[PDB]
């Protein structure tokens, strides 16, 4: 399955790093959990990095915002322990 | 086992094209956060 | 984080340019190993 997502990913994406806002559309089959709906997305960067276009930063904060700002969307926040909490990228957006 | 797993089994086994509507959870951070691990 | 104003971003980016965008000015791009590069925002300014 990891190895499938991982090519799926590449085949859009390209092999230098570059991302792509194109959902991909997985569905997990389990005995005992929720019809849940999980959504994981690239996290934010703001230099770009290999071949991703100059304005990266803006791509993945409008990408992921198309997912967060709607109604019943929970937000899982999630920031390291190592930077100091004020840098979040996570509680940002989640103020935001 | 909670109550809301047991529901939704029991929604399954009833077999009727009925949810409970949970809302959706997404996940978001930084790069390199832990984001995917943790989910 | 604390009595901050909700504009501590902005005013601490505007302290900044005042600082580095004049030439002769060495930018020491300070970024921590542990982060990752990408979120660096030292280079974002020295990119600036």
């Amino acid at each position: 399955v990891r190895l499938e997502i991982e090519a799926e990913t590449d085949r859009v994406t390209g092999t230098n790093k570059g991302i792509s806002p194109v959902p991909i559309n997985l569905r997990v089959y389990s005995p005992h959990v929720l019809n849940l709906t999980l959504v994981d997305l690239p996290g934010m960067t703001k230099v770009p990095v290999g071949d991703q276009p100059p304005d990266i930063e803006f791509q993945i904060r409008d990408m992921l915002m198309q997912f967060v700002t709607k109604e019943n969307c929970l937000i899982l926040a999630v920031s390291p322990a190592n930077s100091d909490l004020a840098n979040s990228d996570a509680l940002k957006v989640a103020k935001e | 086992i909670p109550l809301v797993n047991r529901l939704q089994d029991a929604f399954s086994a009833i077999g009727q094209n009925a949810d409970l509507d949970l809302p959706q959870i997404a996940v978001v951070g930084g790069q390199s956060a832990g984001k995917s691990s943790v989910l």
